[PDB]
């Protein structure tokens, strides 16, 4: 849930509680949605494959539920638009917003105590700013060679 | 050139927030931190939104990561471990015991007073009970005291049961229940602010502080006997380490080539 | 499919997705004839040598 | 590296369940744990799988191995063995015994209340029976008692037979039935949680404990003057060290090469 | 250049799926992956047809060498194995045995219901015979449970045949067939697509699923009491790790003298 | 059109047209990079910028 | 529809010293070839001065 | 309010060394570009006397 009402989509899976124990992100503290508030009485926290959030108390068996995460996806995700801070907003290319149980109808599941690091490769980012350094002299040349062939003319004509 | 400075700034700071908890391997209750970082995109109305190129690397915040460390067996009976979830109450001053701060290490000791401090001299803080009476009568925290003469008879050896009770046995004889180390725990362990010494805070994204005995409730068992070293690995952060690097090596790499871009214009 | 309604031919191929599954350029967005819908129970896509996606 | 990365996690955490299992190699009732692991592969609709590797290993469960130990002889009658399938049942309080954890090992003994406790001082629950009728009466288990005089006669021996029924015979030669000690089961012995001092509690994942006697139904015999030690093999611990280290140092090796790999690409 | 990325990016996918390999020497059922390339041969009309340059490297397939794995033993009845062709058949729901999975794991025991399952609460399939009749009766697959009162008489021990039945006896002396362990086999085995946990399913590359029994037919034995390990070499991984990084270092050579062609030109 | 935050389908606000001329060259150059329609620049063709 | 407050960062200049250096270069020869012609226009009155 | 006393210890200097060298490269280049500017305004004015 963003400052302004909105709902934004993340796939950094970095959270924690506030004061009031709701699971909040770990960085600039915005609540996911559904809202998943731990009692102060739990004493451990496990998240199910289908997102069914559950806390174990001291002297009762069976973990107690206390909430249930939902997560949505995109026909086109390379649509969404970057707002900053781990954080997306949906489009009009993107599509329109499907939710859904984590783990049915072909989304994805939730893994607890584990995250998802970045998928960019420095073998290639690095090889390919090396090429865009050598079209960025390319071009260069041009404009060089253009400069020179102007101030020969204004010297000569 | 201020992306590749974004990268610099991150990853210099992962190798700082790795050097601390490296350097803190030792120390007793100590709780490892981890870095951790989000995108920056930023757009106006004037600008195009279809490309959109980042603003780099944003560290979002240092964490403060508060998995149970390991214990260590030192056989002396002032040396205090909590087992589970809960702080120690340590007070600065002794009249005063609303100041307090939080704390996971319990190499405890008597002063001359025989008031039961840590290694900075600052009081524990526990409830008073009666030797008679059970359970805590009162549950406004006070510093525990073990007087070294009750009755009369003079103090022989001081133990902590598993509900954190201390109490003392005497030359006549007598065994008496001196209070219990009080327990305190937050909703949100992460967001203590952090002062010196392994000690922390109460703050307003931590929660206000919850009292309570140890073995009751959500709180942990409290041993005499032990203390808890570090919570960090050190095959992990060694790893970190080297990864780090790769990160910043990469990002100069960067950097180096924006300014090599800049010369190539400024020679024409 | 041009927005005017005519076929332009193209020799770039790198293709995504619309908000309706479509393949699209990834430039302008414009269609691929014939329309390629990619349906919500796909989890893989494979195209063949001789075009059968 | 990061499938490097996930190696090395896994090879650690190997080798951190196989010290586990040797440091206890001598503690009464305790059961050895054998670490699982599980492959990893997620691929997009984007992403073409004919020219995608793997995501690394990922730790599926570290068990809880059930199998029966071996049983050391101290011809101590205070000390009990379950042979077979069962647990001992221990309250930590007097007064709730509702609330209990399952335990193997049986160095029982007297407190002041001639009360049958573990070495934590925690009460053995057991079956109440008439000292004249038969089987148990009442099924809910209560402690333990074993009192000084009855009539009057005083204590002298006490002893168990494989039901699991405590007899005390006294001064004046009458023999009393003072109850019987209380077995638990559960349907699934791996989902018990682990709690301290080597003791299980029953979970979600492990059904809900079954009360019986000893050998009736499934159940096991029950045993005085035996205690079980740890069901490890020092072999086969001592072997998969040598595994565990080489399936680690192998991954090192390649989160070493992975690493000269982009240290090649920054000197283009 | 990007014939130079195209070794690059080939050695570099090498390495990728040799560390996944190494990552997985402690899974169960794993079965190693091998890197398959591919020429790149590209003309046109109007290209030269005698001088006929490669495009590079082209990602062929990712394999997934299916030979046997060596057999770890752990004298546990409810770890199973097949020896030679064919996997054991799970579903993730029990109402619904249609859909399900392949695997090569026998990591298996007993749930709060007494259904033999996998480590991640996945139930194994087999075929529902009668305890007086022999072979299957009807093939569709189907749980196996294991009643821990059959009659009555409580499940005492479990073992399993070469025919893959699974034979429960109880206190009552009454040994009863439960069922069959289903075994699954498909035509082309290289063409199953990956799960998580070391685990397939069914694709058109790699035909329909072929039910069969144990030690009938093309299908292979089950053996209890053991467990199949990776089936991957360490030395060979090892090496595999040496080749591929002189391929990765020699391929950035060539992209390192096409960059300075470039940079030749420019300073003329 | 434009984009408001907490709307998807970013909300159109105008459309513009172009116009051409038969014989552009006659049009009257007036400054300010500016012209006029005048007699040999022929009738204005106002329409949707990419059709006809 | 206003901006976030950003604590701890600051908003370099949106300058781009690629698009300013290369102005400049189109700019001097403009500049320069103006010079020219005001140059021939200054030759043509010295050769109409000296002749008619 | 005050901070608190610490004996046998030192507060080092809080310069970034890393922020100092990368800072130092940036203040160069808008240093060399403002020359280019004065080094181009000098080759304009002296095109101008030459020619005008």
């Amino acid at each position: 849930t963003l400052p302004d009402g909105n709902i934004g989509y993340t796939r950094n899976g970095q959270f924690t509680l506030n004061g009031e124990g709701t699971l909040v992100t770990s960085g600039s503290g915005y609540p996911v949605e559904p809202e998943i508030v731990i009692p102060e009485d739990a004493i451990s926290i496990t998240v199910g494959t289908d997102g069914e959030v559950s806390v174990r108390v001291r002297g009762q068996q069976d973990n107690q539920v206390v909430g249930q995460l939902t997560i949505t996806d995109f026909v086109n995700p390379g649509g969404l638009e970057p707002i900053g801070q781990n954080l997306y907003l949906p489009t009009g290319a993107s599509g329109d917003p499907q939710e859904g149980v984590p783990g049915l109808d072909g989304l994805g599941e939730i893994r607890q105590s584990m995250l998802e690091a970045s998928n960019v490769n420095v073998t290639e980012e690095l090889v390919n700013m090396i090429e865009a350094q050598r079209v960025y002299e390319m071009n260069s040349k041009v404009i060089s060679s253009v400069d020179k062939m102007m101030s020969f003319v204004n010297q000569q004509l | 050139s201020y992306v590749s400075l974004s990268g610099l700034s991150a990853a210099q700071l992962d190798l700082n927030t790795t050097s601390n908890n490296i350097a803190n391997a030792n120390t007793y209750g100590f709780k490892e931190s981890r870095a951790e970082f989000a995108d920056v995109y930023s757009n106006s109305l004037f600008t195009n939104a279809k490309t959109t190129p980042g603003g780099g690397a944003q560290a979002s915040q240092v964490a403060q990561q508060f998995h149970e460390g390991s214990s260590i067996y030192t056989n002396n009976p002032m040396d205090l471990r909590v087992s589970g979830t809960g702080f120690f109450a340590v007070a600065k001053e002794r009249l005063t015991p609303q100041q307090n701060e939080l704390t996971r290490n319990g190499a405890f000791h008597l002063n001359k007073e025989n008031y039961m401090v840590t290694a900075n001299d600052e009081f524990l803080l526990g409830y008073q009970v009666d030797p008679s009476s059970g359970e805590v009568s009162s549950y406004e925290p006070q510093p525990i005291n073990i007087p070294a003469e009750f009755g009369t008879g003079f103090l022989t050896k001081v133990d902590f049961d598993e509900n954190g009770s201390v109490m003392g046995t005497y030359s006549n004889g007598e065994n008496v229940t001196l209070g219990r180390v009080a327990l305190v725990r937050v909703p949100n362990e992460q967001g203590l602010d952090k002062k010196g010494g392994t000690q922390w805070d109460s703050t307003q994204f931590s929660g206000d502080k919850i009292w309570g005995e140890s073995n009751k409730g959500s709180f942990g068992t409290i041993n005499n006997g032990m203390l808890e070293q570090s919570n960090i690995d050190m095959t992990q952060e060694l790893v970190d380490l080297i990864s780090a690097q790769r990160n910043f090596q990469a990002n100069s790499r960067s950097l180096e080539v924006h300014n090599q871009l800049q010369q190539n214009i400024l020679q024409i």
